[PDB]
């Protein structure tokens, strides 16, 4: 939302992963001075003698960059009374926790959730190569300025890649191959040798989601167990 | 010999598909899939129970028929009596885990209760069993060594174990048991040079 | 997959093939999917009365398999006879556990709610089609994330998201519901359509683009 | 959604502790090819310590690479070994005009013993 | 390896003058009929393994190899195409050089295709096998 | 612990299931409940068979271990 | 598959005062008994050279403990057999390690302390005690480590 | 040539001067950790250009540490214990002697 | 070896992972036009460096389509 | 603490390492006019033909840079009366001494310690390649200006990585290896040759942190100690 | 290392294994680590009376070894031998020298301070567990950096910091204290909680993340 | 583009209406293709197809007079 017509706008918030389960968040008391969103495209155009060729390979990384500050005066908090300096220090500590032990040790969270209530947009983000940048200028005796660049992993609405479920209709495990392998392990050396010889004999004169219903993928798997248990040769075929 | 979770679940799903045409979905969270997974897990538990029981039988059962019993490490335990200053007026609560300590400087042993106990209002003397916090012979202690209770209740006057604890058996590997069983078996041989030589050693004076 | 199609008045099979597959030459194989005799499309209703099973007319539903499955003989054989059963098989079949639809809504994030039922005679009830998809989505939403004994990371954190009914909590709940709904690969995506918070009760609705 | 990757390389050495050796890693190369009759790898090391006096030749170095995140329960969490071989060369490297130095170690995947062992007459 | 087709051998240790074991290893391999290379032991992680197996170009042996998937999402760059650098019409596997046609039995029995030789005539590919 | 065929176990389980209700007595081959019960009974029978085989193997192993007659 | 033994060791192995801290019991281990029978019956290979001028070479035979204290000499043979027995299995043929147990090494160290203390009285023959003390702590490590090895293997 | 391993060889870019010549013995003292080095020069490549400075490569081979400057003594460790100690070469070291154990 | 022409060979720079090994069969599915490819691995070259990413070459020979 | 009205401002102070041991507590009498801190990240992005890959390796080396001017009027010192020019000259001398003495690759002693009392934070720093840039333009003729850039090694709370005391339980310096080496050295050449022969024979027959308690790694040490006190062959084994 | 666990109301061992390892199938190794019979968890406490050592009930402590040491048989044996007392191996046991804390606190940095003591009778006193770690940290803090005759750079320079009570001296003391505590690998890190300077004696407190 | 095809290349030197001597459409080279391969560095977001051949040396070079 915004200040026109609709009720008072909600400030931008950041969500970080808590080590001991759950989540912890961070809401900016002062809106950013600058907010830039870059959405480039990975497409190249090259012209031939008498035509233009255009090729594209999908969307590019949506880079998010914004700059803001912290008010000097205090304000109510969920717990305690934190001023601007304490808020900025906590932000630095959280960013260091996400970054310093990212490549080393382990971090429970795989991404950061970036909420834009003012702009009504949501993304999953990671720290950009530029990273956080903190500075205090001549005309800021007490204020603190923060500059951060981010790269969007993807839309927050979509689920995680690892938490995706496929169709998986019918049996997924080919149990026939499993019991064929189990039975073959008990075979003797001569049986395996004869199996190899039979496979070579068949091989050299060739050219001249498991579900039995509505499919034929698992055909030879069932035959292998039946051939082994019944016995087509000393060891079997195929 | 023994099956696995996948080996059972996949066969169950295959039989389910083969028997009926009314079911085709086997995604995660399905009621049928959940039931099959639970059945497979319980069957695997039964398989592991059978395997452990067979291992115990191999280790001990075949030889135990000859009256020989193996020594098993266990917590030291025994009866402990508690005396009150006056007869009780209300039912008292003694939850499990009540720590016991010995005031004697030479006995750092400690004991605790495994299960809850209660003293009736009419009762005035209660006997409660305790178990040592450590295994082996470390839990053994002579009579009248505890002399204290960690609960700090004002009603309790004194505490003492009436009998010494001696059930803290040590841990003995099966190698010694097998060796002694084999030695017993070999001693029964008759009409042999080694057996005859062994039979002469019973007399104390027969050495060389 | 296969796109549903309805026969239009005074329409030919060649135009139907050309509209979707682009090249009219594919119509020779498309007829085998529908399992139709030489009178593929006939306006006269009494003509179809002789053999309705092996004939089609205006207003009937056709099957339009994708190009990859067009050449598969197995797809042709399955689509020749199943006809309307393809959608049920495409979306799968599962046992129905909505014994008390009125009751399970009153106890959210509560265990020992769902149970089996009985329909027909002497057989456990079963669900299929879009109803099965909706039942699975509802069960996934109600199921907490880390409670199942196998294949973990199934469910949602809806029980933990109760709070001060503030807008940020509402957006968090919306995102959690969207992630839960979009976990299944069958569903394309989801998006909120309306938000309404009054007093101490959260209300809303969502739309899901189910394939086919 | 775009995949997230957090590589974490581990090195083990058997004749200095292997963990200390793996801490100073900067990069490595591993040239394996069936076309030629030799497999060779190279490892780049930092100049924090004087490796010339420590890493005696012919030592065995094992390299393990973490593909992706550990708690995410991805299939990549396997600590699959990428290559193992026998070192045969260590040398100082540095261009002091650029104000930087490095230590480079290279070896072959157990082809050194057979290659060097010549059945003489 | 091809036990059935290979007869008894008497490979000498000193076949190569002051040569490495790798040089003597090549003679035993009898390439390209057998593939030899060093690779990590997937079945036993933490140690290497020496592989010496018949070539996977056979139909059944080709199926025996484990399959690995990779989508286009992991492709940074690609350079793949056809090439006529290798082109042969007649193929044969002659025995060891000791045997000779003039003072011995049959020396070779090549194979060819009638249509292939039109574009590339009498292009031979000879390999000497020590086993035979 | 005794061997029992699949049919007896299935009949006993079906008889136990029918207690308390009469909305289940339909066990044609097409019924899915019959298929599930058949699979469960098959798994139980296989468990019994493997248990007996493992008991025999354990007896053999104990005979091996007691007298060291490998 | 056995390494040939030295002639001196083969000859050595093939056949009142009391300490207050440690005393002996003249008990032989099951593993030690088997090795003694094998050497007694089977003609094990032996070496011909005697370059190694250590261990019993000119120390256990040179000392007068053989003729002065034959009972003490029996203790030294028992320790050598127990020492040789444990070294035998680990180097080669580890199947015989099954018979060994904790109590086998415990008694051996007590025997070593008893003979070691007696040798301390003699001032000339401290060279033998020099090796025994080093060997004394070797058995203790096996005593506190043998149970883990069998379960691990 | 038995001491080819454990020696040091390579190329060095020293400051451009004419004092370095082929076949001359090179002495280097390391101020990084107070070490001393010795080398034998086998190749030199000079490069003069007003665009960037003036350099001079000094190829070296058969190097060793702990050198001594007195009278060109060099490194005492160069003449190691294996320098002169050796024996005549004959069979019986591997495979030959296995069949003669009568 | 008669089918050397009409086969596909070269080098591929796939994302750096340890799953690829010498002598393993490679399967590739092309999303550009819904095509399928098959290849036989003969060489792999890994490159790890914190300066720029982590790559892994996959040399291939004797390739063919419609897998 | 900053000038928040509750506590007086505390000025930033440095702490250089003295040549003869200890440290010198250098304190600025005027806070820097400009303060900038950078937190770059080692994240890298590579575009595949069908998807974007995001890869991160962890926190990169931070950079600290600031600029300010020294006071003009005289100000008392804890052990004298030093003007601004004397303070600047002392700072330049200290920086030159710290830079020149680091000719051995890196100083074995502690690095530069930075104490930022304006906002609660501490760091261990080193001289950046930019170095101490000093200038004095026509504007403000009697006021000096200094520009300092630094690179952060790590937080001052944590000690040196290599100086951390490990567990070191049991014995890292076992006597078994030492006495085995002494015995092998004392053995004759023929004894060592026979030991090598026995080792080769045993190798042929292969086929066809240390603690005496609760550890198996030191098993070989006990066995390698034996075979010398007992003549298990003419020499030791393994 | 390991992680402590308390059995929930009728909790399942397989659920515990899934939670602490992700894969459910690793429960077979965990029970072997804990050395428990088939009745791994029983709601009734009276059942534990039969075999207390080999039977766990509700509220019973359990050991969760790390993933790397899951299949190590030696780790299984050692954990079985040291059930519920496994912390002692890492921290270790050492002789107790803090005979009386009421006396030596006032003296502070000086010589002739500590001495051995005897607890009970006969057996020499030995400090084990968390008390041993605290004693080691206190001894390291009190000792000078370069006092002992071996392995120098052990101790702290606290005795040189006595002087002015200005804030920068307090921050220097804080940094020195944090440096001294972090010198031990057994402590992950440390940070200040509160500081106080009243009168002419510095006061403060610190917290250390002691492992296990 | 099947292999072994013939490709002819013509280059226009200068302007046509200017009536320069360069207006000759002189052939620069003709030969037989023997290789076609995909090329592309998707990091740079660009791809190309490369074809190479020889000027009628392929038939004589490949035609080996065997024994």
């Amino acid at each position: 939302p915004q200040s026109d017509g609709i009720s008072n706008l909600h400030r931008i918030a950041l969500r970080f992963p808590k080590e001991g389960g759950g989540y912890d968040m961070y809401r900016f008391k002062v809106n950013p001075e600058n907010y830039t969103i870059d959405s480039p495209q990975r497409t190249t155009a090259i012209k031939t003698k008498s035509d233009i060729v255009i090729e594209d390979y999908g969307k590019d990384i949506e880079v998010i960059n914004f700059t803001g500050t912290t008010g000097f005066r205090p304000v109510r908090e969920a717990d305690g009374l934190k001023t601007g300096k304490q808020k900025m220090e906590e932000l630095q500590s959280r960013v260091s926790e996400y970054a310093m032990q990212g490549g080393s040790g382990n971090v429970s969270g795989s991404y950061l959730q970036f909420f834009n209530f003012t702009d009504d947009s949501y993304y999953k983000v990671h720290l950009a190569p530029q990273g956080l940048k903190i500075t205090r200028s001549k005309d800021e005796p007490l204020l603190f300025r923060y500059e951060i660049t981010l790269v969007v992993i993807g839309s927050l609405t979509e689920a995680d890649r690892s938490a995706v479920t496929t169709e998986e209709f019918g049996n997924v495990k080919p149990n026939a191959s499993q019991r064929v392998d189990e039975g073959i392990k008990e075979l003797d050396k001569n049986a395996r040798k004869t199996r190899d010889r039979n496979n070579q004999e068949i091989s050299r004169r060739e050219n001249t989601i498991y579900n039995p219903r509505q499919s034929t993928n698992g055909l030879k798997g069932n035959i292998d167990n039946m051939a082994l248990i019944i016995g087509y040769g000393d060891g079997g075929v195929s | 010999k023994t099956r696995k979770l996948t080996n059972i679940l996949s066969k169950l799903i295959d039989k389910t598909m083969a028997g009926t045409s009314k079911i085709t979905d086997f995604t995660p969270g399905s009621a049928s899939r959940s039931l099959l997974e639970a059945v497979s897990l319980e069957i695997e538990q039964f398989y592991i129970l059978t395997k452990e029981n067979i291992d115990w039988g191999i280790q001990e059962g075949i030889i135990e028929a000859f009256d020989f019993q193996k020594r098993q490490s266990k917590r030291a335990y025994g009866d402990v009596t508690i005396q009150f200053y006056q007869p009780l007026d209300m039912r008292m609560y003694i939850p499990a885990g009540t720590t016991f300590t010995s005031t004697r400087q030479e006995y750092p042993q400690q004991f605790e209760t495994l299960v809850d106990y209660y003293a009736e209002p009419d009762s005035t003397e209660i006997v409660v069993e305790v178990y040592c916090k450590e295994t082996g012979v470390a839990g053994n202690v002579p009579e009248g060594t505890i002399n204290t209770i960690a609960s700090g209740s004002s009603l309790i006057r004194s505490v003492n174990n009436e009998y010494s604890f001696n059930t803290g058996t040590k841990e003995e590997s099966q190698e010694d048991f097998k060796r002694r069983f084999h030695s017993f078996v070999e001693s029964r041989g008759r009409a042999t040079n080694k057996s005859v030589r062994y039979g002469a050693l019973q007399i104390p004076d027969v050495e060389g | 997959r296969f796109k549903k199609h309805v026969v239009q008045h005074e329409e030919t099979m060649q135009a139907i093939a050309q509209r979707y597959y682009g090249d009219v030459s594919y119509w020779i194989d498309l007829v085998e999917h529908n399992n139709l005799k030489y009178p593929y499309l006939v306006e006269t209703d009494e003509e179809k009365m002789k053999d309705p099973e092996r004939l089609a007319s205006t207003g009937d539903t056709l099957i339009i398999p994708i190009e990859s499955d067009l050449t598969d003989v197995s797809a042709k054989e399955i689509n020749s006879r199943d006809k309307d059963v393809l959608v049920e098989l495409a979306l799968g079949r599962d046992l129905n556990i909505t014994a008390d639809e009125k009751y399970f809504n009153e106890h959210g994030t509560s265990d020992n709610i769902l149970a089996f039922s009985t329909n027909g005679n002497g057989d456990l009830d079963t669900v299929k089609g879009i109803d099965n998809m909706k039942q699975q989505l509802q069960a996934r939403l109600l199921t907490p994330r880390g409670s199942l004994m196998l294949h973990p990371n199934y469910g949602s954190d809806l029980h933990n998201l109760f709070g001060l009914n503030i807008p940020e909590q509402a957006t968090l709940i919306e995102m959690e519901v969207l992630r839960t709904l979009t976990s299944d690969n069958r569903v394309k995506s989801a998006n909120l359509i309306d938000w309404k918070i009054q007093g101490n009760v959260y209300s809303g609705q969502f739309s899901v683009e189910i394939k086919s | 959604m775009r995949r997230i990757r957090r590589p974490k390389v581990r090195i083990e050495i058997v004749t200095y502790n292997g963990d200390e050796f793996g801490a100073k890693l900067l990069g490595f190369q591993t040239k394996n090819s069936m076309e030629d009759d030799s497999s060779v790898f190279q490892i780049n090391m930092a100049g924090d310590t004087y490796w010339d006096k420590l890493v005696m030749a012919n030592d065995i170095i094992r390299i393990f690479i973490t593909p992706n995140d550990d708690p995410n329960d991805k299939e990549g969490k396997q600590e699959r070994l990428i290559q193992v071989g026998m070192v045969s060369q260590v040398s100082k490297v540095g261009s002091y005009g650029n104000d930087q130095t490095q230590f480079r170690i290279t070896g072959q995947s157990f082809v050194k013993p057979f290659m060097k062992f010549g059945l003489g007459v | 390896s091809w036990d059935e087709f290979e007869k008894l051998t008497e490979v000498s240790a000193f076949t190569n003058f002051d040569g490495s074991l790798k040089q003597l290893m090549d003679m035993v391999t009898a390439r390209p009929f057998n593939e030899l290379f060093f690779k990590n032991s997937e079945k036993t992680p933490g140690k290497a393994q020496l592989v010496l197996r018949k070539t996977p170009f056979n139909p059944t042996e080709w199926r025996a190899l484990d399959m690995i998937k990779v989508p286009t999402e992991d492709f940074i760059e690609e350079d793949v195409g056809k090439s006529d650098v290798e082109t042969y019409s007649i193929f044969t596997a002659t025995p060891a050089g000791m045997l000779k046609e003039l003072n011995g039995d049959v020396f070779s029995k090549p194979q060819f295709h009638p249509e292939l030789t039109d574009r590339y005539g009498y292009t031979k590919f000879e390999v000497e096998n020590i086993y035979l | 612990m005794k061997t029992r065929k699949l049919t007896n176990i299935l009949s006993k389980l079906i008889d136990k299931t029918m207690a308390g209700t009469s909305k289940i007595t339909d066990f044609t081959p097409g019924s899915a409940s019959r298929s599930l019960l058949e699979a469960v009974s098959l798994e139980i029978e296989q468990f019994y068979i493997l248990t007996k085989e493992n008991i025999d193997w354990g007896i053999q192993e104990g005979i091996i271990e007691a007298f060291d007659f490998q | 598959n056995f390494i040939p033994q030295p002639q001196g060791l083969l000859r050595f192995l093939n056949t009142s005062f009391v300490s207050k801290f440690y005393t002996p019991q003249l008990q032989l281990s099951e593993l030690a008994k088997k090795v003694l029978t094998n050497i007694k019956t089977d003609d094990i290979p032996v070496l011909e050279r005697e370059f190694n001028d250590n261990t019993i070479i000119h120390k256990a035979n040179d000392t007068l403990l053989k003729v002065q204290a034959p009972r003490m000499y029996m203790i030294l043979q028992s320790i050598v057999l127990e020492a040789y027995a444990i070294v035998n299995c680990f180097v080669e043929n580890p199947s015989s390690l099954k018979y060994l147990t904790e109590e086998d090494v415990s008694i051996t160290r007590e025997n070593l302390n008893y003979v070691a203390d007696y040798l301390g009285n003699y001032d000339d023959y401290n060279s033998v005690v020099l090796d025994l003390r080093d060997l004394d702590l070797c058995f203790s490590a096996i005593e506190l480590q043998l149970p883990l090895i069998k379960k691990e293997a | 040539y038995h001491g080819n391993p454990n020696f040091y060889a390579g190329d060095i870019i020293v400051l451009g001067d004419p004092k370095y010549d082929l076949g001359k013995r090179l002495f280097i003292e390391d101020k990084q950790r107070g070490d001393t080095w010795e080398f034998y020069i086998e190749s030199v490549e000079h490069k003069f250009d007003y665009k960037q400075g003036y350099y001079t490569t000094v190829g070296v081979t058969r190097g060793l540490k702990d050198a001594i400057l007195e009278d060109g003594k060099g490194s005492p460790h160069r003449f190691a214990g294996l320098w002169n100690q050796s024996s005549d070469f004959m069979g019986g070291l591997m495979g030959e002697d296995t069949s003669k154990e009568l």
